[PDB]
RNA sequence: AGUCUCCCACCAAUUCGUAUGCGGAAAACGUAAUGAGAUUUAAAAAUAAAUCAACUCAUUAAGGAGGAUGCCGGUAUUCUGCUUCUUGACCUGGUACCUCUAGGGUACUGGUGUUCGGUACUGGAUUCCGAUGGAAUCUAAACCAUAGUUAUGACGAUUGCUCUUUCCUGGAUCGAGUAACCCAAUGGAGCUUACUAUUCUUGGUCCAUGGAUU
């Protein structure tokens, strides 16, 4: 932090230089400095669910989505730092690692409906195709 | 201004106010509004429940879902 | 109607009497002033915020005005009140507005210091700010401090009588009020006269020709000493007569009957009303459906 | 171990039924009136009394349903007066009088036997009315007015409007005290001994009460 | 105008991979339906607190098919199925594997044990090398608005509009007003506040009050 270094540093310029102003085109503002807010309905269907407690077996009409939504409610609400819910939920004072691992993504997605025809991934791990309609 | 505890005169006598109103015209429905102003006037003045497991706890008070301080003789407003 | 705010009463402090020609002249120009058409008239004083005033609560206005002027008041059937203006140059010196503005009627403060104009401005229970205007003023007027404060209950006052005296104070006559109709946006102001003889004196028709000279138009120099000065009487009123503006202990219906334009009817000392009991409960409730007044 | 913290369920519920119960009667009351009035153009019945026979021996389903102000008289307006009577201390000689403390009272007490009157407004169609409170509300003083034939059920706003009462004093030549109220700075009063954030406003809507 | 939010570099995934009533890239953003509360409360001061309105809060995935309530195969309403898909919490213990140099990386499987990531470019001029590439030297810039830097001035001549003196979005006359709140400083989308007292103007609602209808 000695100064010594910024004179020699200037000593491949000029005694004194004088810089400009930033030209109009390249200016912003300054935003705010605390982290950002998430919506409430965002917030309330999280907390309900992670409060909640734990005829071929899969029986699943229509409750697909429930877990297939409360799987990505769960690892937002395990994830995010903007999630500032309450203090009793948390990663392990409610169980998490059990839930939506060895409870619903195998257990309850997998043995209801197989998986449908036309598994040809792609050729690409980024989703890129075409879409032509041949007269029509 | 009022004095250290010369207001209790004037406390006692805006209480015995809104008491007396509930025991005179009370054949009307409508005695609820000067029930909810006495409610409102004892928990402002943060006294202790008047003289409670005697009166106004379910008993000598509040016949129904309104107050028309039932009478003596089982008389009711009958809704 | 038409009000004057200020007819200075001749004293220094609480120190010296007044002498009986002064009081003559008083009169002379208070009746000159009723010839030109003027209502209610005020009464100023003037004191400094850093001297003792009299323990004695009762000696706290030397004015009088009920037992001094009463002849004039019965011929003129003019209305006096009594107004106090406060130097202010330092804060902390004590002597609270406490007691003082209970025996008068108006009370007012002039600040000539930078710390007198933030404590004049925020945090009193003033109903007109003055000036100097026959000097230098204290401070570069901001634009917030002084419109921030309008919308209170306080209001700004000029004096002409200093633009028919001398010969240097008309400049800075001329300087300050551009000053302060520039700064406070020219929203609530008000017009008095210190006039020392009636010599001085002018009419509504020679009142706005040296104002509207000065910037300001001509309908708001009018308003000047209409209903805004009205306004400032109805504050000055409202506070030894009700709590919180809203228990007045005034009187009944009827032209010229309220709290400001009644004022012999209201016993001051004891601040009663005793009237003839002439409205009972067994009367029809409408105008003319009752018929006897 | 007695304070059944959890008796309050009753509370709201109370206040629940006042406020539907209110509306109904005030319904009620002005559609009687307005019914029972309309009967007296096509008869010749014109006064208080005749009126009450005809209509409790043609209708008389409905008569139990009217007003009749005299009920809120005897001792509701007339026996109340003596409650501000003894909460100042007013006797024949009042010499001891302490005037700006009866001020601070009387901005705290209770306005319901009481009796009103309008002197100045901001709406002059409404000069002069009197009647006696029954239910005071935040933006409205409900009151009960004698008219010439039949009673009516009056609700006027505080907004802009000027009250007088008068308090009788004693037994000397009939002589009394009077007290008016305003009625834009009347919400922001202290119900009872609280202070409440007194702020301070201006005046400039305050204009008609010296406007003559 | 402001003590206020968001955007003005990218992400196939240590970056809000967030299908959540609807709109929006996002927002201290807008709006629909049902329902409930106000220091006695999820909460405000000790917005509301007779009714309607206002404040705040809770619930509600799109498409398409089937049956019925109502009116002439239809639409508004009501209950039951189906389709939409990139192996995705963090930390950590095991086995198998790897073109990686005793350690790293990848597959299958167990354990409850408030801001932090990677990749990237200065403007201009001159010079050098058997090249859609590489190398060296000098000099300061990037300065850009149909208002653009604290500028928006001093006056005249017609026509509108509001009121009004006499008349015959009707026409001609007599006479007054055209205000209040206020002002750019890098730009935009929002929100929050200030105003129009016979003193510029336009439209509604009232289970507010007074009169006439009836």
């Amino acid at each position: 932090k000695q100064l010594q270094l910024a004179m020699h540093n200037s000593k491949a310029a000029s005694s004194t230089r004088i810089f400009q102003a930033l030209p109009r085109k390249l200016r912003r503002r300054t935003a705010s400095h605390n982290v950002r807010r998430i919506p409430k309905r965002m917030r309330n269907r999280a907390l309900r669910e992670m409060r909640k407690s734990d005829k071929a077996h899969g029986l699943n009409a229509k409750q697909l989505y429930k877990a297939r939504m409360s799987i990505k409610l769960l690892r937002l609400a395990s994830k995010s730092t903007s999630m500032k819910l309450s203090m009793p939920p948390e990663v392990t004072s409610s169980n998490c690692h059990v839930r939506q691992k060895i409870k619903t993504l195998k257990r309850m997605i997998k043995e209801s409906s197989t998986a449908n025809p036309n598994i040809k991934l792609l050729n690409n791990r980024m989703g890129s195709y075409d879409c032509t309609g041949v007269n029509e | 201004k009022d004095q250290a505890e010369k207001y209790q005169e004037r406390s006692l006598r805006q209480k015995y106010n809104l008491l007396h109103v509930l025991p005179t015209l009370n054949s009307r429905a409508l005695s609820g509004l000067y029930y909810k102003n006495f409610h409102n006037s004892v928990k402002r003045y943060q006294i202790m429940l008047p003289e409670q497991l005697k009166s106004g706890k379910f008993c000598s008070h509040c016949g129904c879902v309104y107050v028309p301080n039932f009478n003596a003789s089982l008389q009711l407003t009958t809704n | 109607m038409l009000v004057d705010l200020n007819v200075p009463w001749p004293q220094n402090s609480y120190a010296d009497k007044v002498t009986s020609q002064a009081v003559n002249n008083l009169i002379k120009t208070l009746s000159t002033l009723h010839m030109l058409g003027y209502t209610h008239i005020a009464i100023n004083f003037t004191v400094n915020h850093s001297e003792k005033f009299p323990n004695d609560v009762k000696l706290l206005n030397p004015i009088d005005i009920k037992r001094r002027f009463g002849e004039l008041m019965d011929r003129t059937g003019l209305k006096l009140y009594s107004r106090i203006t406060l130097i202010i140059d330092d804060p902390s010196k004590g002597q609270s507005l406490s007691k003082i503005s209970q025996a008068f009627d108006i009370v007012a403060a002039l600040p000539i210091s930078e710390k007198g104009l933030t404590l004049s401005t925020t945090n009193l229970d003033i109903d007109l700010l003055t000036f100097q205007y026959g000097s230098r003023l204290p401070t570069f007027l901001k634009h917030k401090s002084i419109c921030s404060c309008v919308n209170r209950g306080v209001k700004l006052e000029i004096v002409y009588g200093y633009a028919l005296r001398d010969v240097q104070a008309r400049r800075q006559f001329v300087s300050n009020v551009r000053s302060v109709i520039r700064s406070s946006r020219s929203r609530g102001i008000v017009i008095g006269s210190g006039a020392m003889s009636p010599l001085e004196c002018r009419n509504i028709l020679g009142v706005t020709s040296l104002i509207k000279n000065l910037g300001l138009p001509s309908d708001r120099c009018s308003k000047a000493m209409g209903d805004l000065a009205s306004l400032v009487l109805l504050n000055g009123r409202l506070r030894n007569k009700s709590h919180k503006q809203t228990i007045v202990t005034g009187g009944g219906s009827g032209n010229g009957d309220d709290v400001v334009n009644d004022v012999q009817g209201i016993d001051d000392v004891q601040t009663i009303k005793v009237v003839k009991r002439s409205m009972d409960a067994e009367q029809l409730g409408h105008a003319s459906k009752r018929h006897k007044p | 171990s007695a304070d059944k913290q959890l008796e309050k369920r009753d509370y709201q519920r109370i206040n629940k039924n006042s406020k539907i119960a209110l509306r109904e009667y005030i319904n009620n009351c002005k559609k009687n009136t307005k019914k029972c009035l309309k009967l007296a153009y096509e008869n010749k019945i014109t006064d208080k009394e005749d009126l009450l026979h005809y209509i409790e021996e043609k209708h008389p389903t409905i008569y139990e349903s009217l007003p009749q102000y005299v009920d809120f008289v005897p001792m509701y307006k007339e026996l109340w007066i003596n409650y501000i009577k003894e909460l100042l201390n007013i006797t024949k000689n009042l010499k001891t009088f302490n005037g700006s403390l009866a001020l601070l009272k009387l901005s705290m007490a209770d306005y319901n036997g009481a009796l009103l009157r309008v002197t100045k407004s901001k709406n002059k169609t409404l000069i002069g009315l009197q009647g006696i409170v029954i239910w005071d509300s935040q933006k409205f003083f409900i009151m009960i007015v004698k008219g010439n034939i039949i009673d009516e059920i009056k609700c006027i706003p505080k907004k802009g409007t000027v009250f007088q009462f008068e308090i009788p004093i004693s037994d000397d030549d009939d002589s009394a005290l009077r007290y008016s109220i305003l009625g834009d700075r009347f919400k922001y009063r202290s119900v009872d001994r609280a202070g409440r954030k007194f702020k301070s406003r201006r005046c400039d809507d305050m204009l008609y009460y010296i406007q003559n």
